[PDB]
RNA sequence: UAAUUGCGAUAACGAACGAGACCUUAACCUGCUAAAUAGCCCGUAUUGCUUUGGCAGUACGCUGGCUUCUUAGAGGGACUAUCGGCUCAAGCCGAUGGAAGUUUGAGGCAAUAACAGGUCUGUGAUGCCCUUAGAUGUUCUGGGCCGCACGCGCGCUACACUGACACAGCCAGCGAGUACUCCCUUGGCCGGAAGGUCCGGGUAAUCUUGUUAAACUGUGUCGUGCUGGGGAUAGAGCAUUGCAAUUAUUGCUCUUCAACGAGGAAUCCCUAGUAAGCGCAAGUCAUCAGCUUGCGUUGAUUACGUCCCUGCCCUUUGUACACACC
């Protein structure tokens, strides 16, 4: 019994496997409580806090996150974990509980499940940024 | 304690820590004073004021004698004396006195670098149209 | 014998058909074919100033050339190889590696 | 004309060594992929070489 | 030593060892400033129209 | 349940969502009923850091939590632009200091400070070609929240500039003074002078 | 004079030369039969609660 | 740092080790 | 019950714990100029510690442990920082390959790391992995 | 230019050891204003009081530290 | 209506351009196709703790299966879909669902007519004029384009504690790279650094390269002092590129430590992954990027309105203007 999901934020992507067994969540081998910078770690525990802490007791979740920045990878990890437990309780558990768990994530933060469709606007000439333009002088 | 000290030929504050109090001696910077304190077997945490007078004499002597205390030859602000041919670290009153000598040597041979100094211009090849800007207008009339 | 076929060109439609056509006739004669492999596209970018004289508002060009590279792994003797790629259209390139 | 002095100075590098292969123009030369064509002449021949505007 | 347009007579001294010959033949001469022109300032480039 | 992935300081507050795992939201009320619909405290949040799209387009920032809004305002000047984690650290340290200063709920203090700093009368500049005239007008509830957050943060920011008083514990007293209604607060002085000018131009 | 609160009924439309001020239809909670018009600076919408200082002036276009 | 008498008769390699780095590279 | 490795230990606490272990042991050879250098052109001041070398050795040893292999060039990039180039904008600059090289040689001498002749660079050793696991265990014991 | 003492003399030491009990919050800034002391000595004083068990720490963050009275 | 965009009225009817449409790119697909130049699962051997099942564990012909992640082709998907309002219509507002509801975001292309706009110094593209053996052709040495009382424009670094410094933690994307000669460079060795040397890889999803970028986070030092902020000017020494470094090419070490405490009258850019901060690659290139072209990281405040200023489009109107209110 296993499912595979992934989460994305900017160029950061995190691939997660959910495996039946003892309850543990690891990010690139490192335990979840010690991966992210301490100030950001409250975001990582949020999906588990929203759900039941005992609902992750029968799953083995390992992630491999890379591609973006340190803040973005945190968002990739949190979104992937929420999808992983939802996928497990859909394929291997009746989706009525999956529907109950999905809504608990939904009416709190939609970003927990659906990836943010925002990327960097391509740069144009005549300015340093996408919208900014070089300073001009009339005299 | 000991708010005021007198080292070489410059007054030294005692309320500041040892390294940065010693930086006020001109010709000694932040890094050079750091090595000297480490070589002198003196604790860095305590301030310069609460140093014992025996610590002061150890600190000063190692400054005029860097080579004798296993100090690397490439900290010295002169590694080849063009007149002498020996490495030397120069303290407060010496750099100003020696600075004239280097300028005097360049001037007396009528070299370009000495001429630029005498005229009062940039000597490292800098551009000097929009960035010299010494005086004032000078308007159109 | 294992031979690797490398197909590099610029026209996708020409490359897609010849890749399909080459591999299609391969099953017909019942050979073991591994592929095709779709290597990442190569985009050649040249940025140029439009004005030949430097006058006017600054406008820039972006000329782009796309290169498409394809890999086909074939398990057949060299005698078959010379008889299997006989008809290759223009605009594409063929490379062979003997293994 | 004498070989010792005529064009004696080496031209291994520098803008004097390289020139546009169609109009012997030195400034604004494009040699990203061995094109060796000045920017003005490249804009004429861009479509012939295989370069097109897309964005 | 040739300095652009003319040869400058320089006698080598023992203190001159370690420097290029271009040190002792200046090529640009010092700048003695004169008077600003019409376009030197913004408020002076206006040509009157009568 | 062999591995307990949650830290002990987190497992102690599973029952309710508490800001920074320290303070709750139920005991936080608003004295002014007008700002109730434009101060988002009905939905607790663990951290003042969400990548929400609250500009898509209008009146979406009203649903944004007010702790989120305060954190966004600290990262104002050019050197501080793009530094949200530092702002979160400063904001987190402020509430706990407010808690020690006042022995109250720091969120209650912040909400009271924001309520007290919103001017309820302002004047717009009208006239004809530099003939400057001012007409006194009311201020919408949404602008009052924005003005209060702006005035509170700038006073804390300028006070900490070139001062030993650090930013994290600076921001505390302006929040404390504003909730107390003290006239020593920078926001209170600017709020009063704006209302004083507006009353003159009625 | 005491301060008072009102509820926004209708957003009449923008006003002023530069369109930075909006006119709104206003009713009082304490007096449900009293309705006035006042100018508002800032984003305003219906069913909002506004605070008026010396609510005696009638609004005029700017 | 060498007397003028021996300086003018000094060998090339010995001249090298004494002179400035730019002079050495030449 | 477990059963733990370097992964389940905070890196800040692990490096400090292993730095103390090496310093207390005293077996690790140290170059003489340890008190002179400033660990790279990108840096301004020399390290503010007499025990910085033991911290550097502990930090590097964990780095080699977590990676497939690493050499002097890679660590210079890793330990490099932004240089204050006066009025010109900052750039990334490598950091004092000699300091990194001597650390790798010293760890090789004490058996923590060993050279790989087939891929280049240096890799963790069976004793090296054993030594770090003991230190990580003590960190949890200290916690 | 307020001069902050870099050495805790008798007058300031006794004032610190008698007034820090009643301070609700004991921060590096708090000592500097109420004691006219250098920041480095203020931080060392905070460590010294902590070792004595006279105040308790709330924040162990490196960049800013909070100490409060314990009764 | 963003639109000469439509509904309609109608001495007009029927059309052609432009707009739209179109093409490129970003976001969706656990649906298809198929991957040893991308991964995952499985198993083999082995490593450390536990030895009670857990580690980036480590190992190309170590491997049977698969394509979620990656690559890239065909396709699907959004059309304002549904619902509640206003309205005859065109359409407009809000909510739900959805990856996406401003034309979904950003670009490319882009009409008639014209400018005495710029380019004869891009062109063997050219008319006329000038010159053509003491050349205004061509080549070689040196110098100059950098020269400095002064005015202006585009920018870089800063005036610090939301900070500087020292260690520790430590995450990207767009791309480029070797033939008559070295291009990107790994790993080993020496050195304080810049660098030097030796064996090798890559004509490239293979090697450089996971380009371990910086900003940033953690623990310490500093402390409201033009101060450990700031790095201007300058002295000395060492290397690198080049046939040549002087008017310092550039790089590194030490030392010297100027104005500057947020900036007048004025003025520029900008509405969401945007401004701003931070860095990286490419172009130039033997060497030099404070520049430009792209890319990524962190990531906001405030409108979502108006014609008040500066301009633009249509209609009515006045004109002694037509080189057209300069
Ligand atoms: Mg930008
Ligand atoms: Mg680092
Ligand atoms: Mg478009
Ligand atoms: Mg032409
Ligand atoms: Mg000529
Ligand atoms: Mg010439
Ligand atoms: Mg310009
Ligand atoms: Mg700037
Ligand atoms: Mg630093
Ligand atoms: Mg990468
Ligand atoms: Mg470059
Ligand atoms: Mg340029
Ligand atoms: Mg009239
Ligand atoms: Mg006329």
């Amino acid at each position: 019994q296993a499912v595979q999901v992934f989460g994305k934020k900017k160029n950061a992507t995190a691939v997660a496997r959910c495996v039946q067994g003892k309850g543990l969540i690891k990010v690139n081998g490192v335990p979840l409580k010690l991966y992210a910078p301490e100030i950001l770690r409250a975001k990582l525990y949020e999906p588990i806090l929203l759900l039941g802490t005992d609902k992750f007791a029968e799953v083995d979740i390992r992630l491999k996150v890379s591609g973006g920045g340190h803040v973005s990878q945190v968002y990739a990890v949190r979104q992937a974990i929420a999808k992983a437990i939802v996928a497990y309780y859909a394929k291997y558990v009746d989706e009525h509980s999956k529907n109950t768990l999905k809504t608990a994530l939904i009416q709190f933060d939609r970003t927990l499940l659906v990836a943010d469709p925002r990327r960097c606007e391509p740069k144009k000439f005549g300015g340093k940024g996408a919208r900014s333009r070089f300073q001009k002088s009339y005299r | 304690f000991n708010h005021i000290l007198r080292l070489l030929n410059t007054n030294v504050d005692g309320k500041q820590k040892v390294v940065y109090s010693l930086t006020k001696i001109k010709g000694v910077g932040r890094r050079y004073s750091n090595l000297v304190c480490k070589k002198a077997d003196v604790d860095l945490s305590k301030r310069a004021g609460e140093l014992t007078s025996e610590e002061l004499e150890r600190i000063v002597t190692i400054m005029q004698n860097p080579t004798a205390y296993k100090i690397p030859a490439w900290f010295l602000n002169r590694q080849r004396d063009i007149v002498d041919g020996k490495d030397s670290q120069i303290l407060a009153n010496g750099v100003d006195s020696k600075l004239r000598d280097d300028l005097e040597r360049l001037k007396k041979i009528r070299a370009h670098r000495g001429l630029r100094h005498y005229w009062g211009l940039r000597v490292r090849g800098q551009h000097t149209k929009t960035t010299g800007r010494r005086g004032r207008t000078v308007g159109v009339s | 014998h294992r031979v690797r076929i490398t197909l590099t060109s610029r026209k996708v439609q020409a490359l897609e058909k010849v890749c399909s056509e080459l591999v299609e006739r391969a099953k017909t004669k019942d050979l073991r074919v591994k592929g095709p492999v779709r290597l990442p596209t190569k985009i050649l970018k040249i940025t140029t100033r439009k004005s030949p004289c430097g006058e006017g508002s600054k406008t820039w060009d972006l000329f782009e050339m796309r290169i498409h590279k394809r890999l086909i792994d074939l398990t057949a003797p060299t005698e078959i190889v010379k008889q299997i790629i006989v008809n290759i259209e223009a605009g594409v390139e063929v490379e062979v590696t003997i293994a | 004309s004498h070989e010792s002095v005529w064009n004696s100075r080496p031209r291994t590098y520098g803008k004097g060594s390289r020139s546009c292969r169609v109009c012997t123009h030195s400034a604004g030369l494009i040699r990203k992929y061995g094109l060796n064509i000045c920017r003005q002449c490249f804009r004429e021949k861009a479509n012939d070489i295989g370069f097109t505007k897309h964005r | 030593i040739y300095s652009g347009k003319e040869f400058n007579q320089v006698e080598i001294k023992p203190e001159m060892v370690g420097h290029y010959l271009a040190e002792f033949s200046i090529s640009y001469k010092p700048v003695k400033h004169g008077r600003p022109g019409i376009g030197a300032t913004h408020s002076s480039r206006f040509i009157p129209l009568k | 349940s062999q591995y307990e992935v949650l830290p002990k300081e987190v497992l102690a507050e599973v029952g309710s969502v508490k800001l920074f795992n320290r303070w709750s939201y139920e005991d936080v009320e608003i004295r002014d009923i007008s700002l109730t619909d434009y101060i988002q405290i009905r939905s607790p949040v663990y951290l003042p850091h969400s990548a929400g799209r609250y500009a898509a387009k209008r009146f979406r920032k009203a649903n944004c939590p007010i702790i989120e809004r305060l954190t966004n305002s600290l990262m104002m000047h050019g050197r501080n632009n793009g530094k949200k984690l530092m702002a979160v650290r400063i904001v987190a340290h402020a509430f706990e200091i407010i808690h020690l200063m006042t022995d109250q709920n720091p969120i209650q203090i912040a909400v009271d400070a924001i309520v007290n700093c919103g001017p309820r009368e302002d004047s717009t500049r009208i006239g004809s070609a530099g003939t400057v005239r001012r007409q006194a007008v009311d201020v919408s509830p949404l602008r009052r929240v924005n003005q209060a957050i702006a005035l509170l943060t700038t006073g804390a920011r300028e006070a900490s500039f070139r001062n030993v008083k650090s930013i994290a514990e600076c921001l505390a007293e302006e929040l404390i003074n504003a909730a107390k209604g003290s006239s020593n607060s920078y926001a209170i002085k600017k709020k009063d002078e704006l209302e004083r000018v507006a009353k003159s131009n009625r | 004079a005491p301060v008072k609160l009102v509820k926004v009924t209708r957003v009449l439309g923008r006003t002023g030369s530069r369109g930075g001020v909006t006119q709104v239809r206003v009713e009082f909670m304490d007096d449900q039969t009293r309705s006035i018009i006042r100018n508002v600076k800032g984003p305003v919408r219906e069913d909002d609660i506004l605070v008026l200082l010396e609510s005696e002036r009638e609004a005029r276009r700017l | 740092g060498i007397d003028l008498d021996a300086l003018l008769d000094l060998g090339s390699d010995e001249l090298r080790d004494v002179v400035h780095a730019r002079a050495r590279r030449r | 019950p477990g059963g733990v490795t370097v992964r389940d230990v905070e890196p800040h606490k692990f490096v400090n714990a292993y730095a103390a272990f090496l310093k207390r042991q005293g077996k690790l050879p140290v170059p003489g100029w340890v008190d002179t250098v400033k660990t790279g052109p990108a840096k301004e001041m020399p390290p503010q510690d007499i025990d910085w070398f033991y911290v550097r050795a502990a930090s590097v040893a964990r780095h080699v442990y977590l990676r497939k292999t690493v050499g002097v060039g890679r660590l210079r990039r890793v330990h490099g920082t932004a240089k204050n180039r006066g009025s010109r904008p900052s750039h990334h600059v490598e950091a004092s390959g000699s300091v990194d090289r001597k650390v790798l040689q010293a760890l090789e001498k004490i058996g923590v790391l060993e050279h790989d002749e087939e891929k280049g660079g240096r890799r963790i050793t069976q004793q090296g992995q054993r030594d770090l696991d003991r230190i990580a265990q003590t960190v949890i014991e200290a916690d | 230019k307020a001069q902050h003492a870099v050495i805790l003399d008798k007058s300031t030491s006794d004032k610190l050891y008698k007034d820090v009990q009643s301070y609700r919050l004991v921060t590096v800034a708090t000592l500097v204003d109420r004691l006219k002391i250098n920041g480095s000595l203020a931080r060392r004083c905070l460590k010294d009081l902590e070792e004595k068990g006279q105040i308790k720490q709330v924040v162990g963050h490196s960049k800013m530290k909070i100490y409060t009275r314990a009764i």
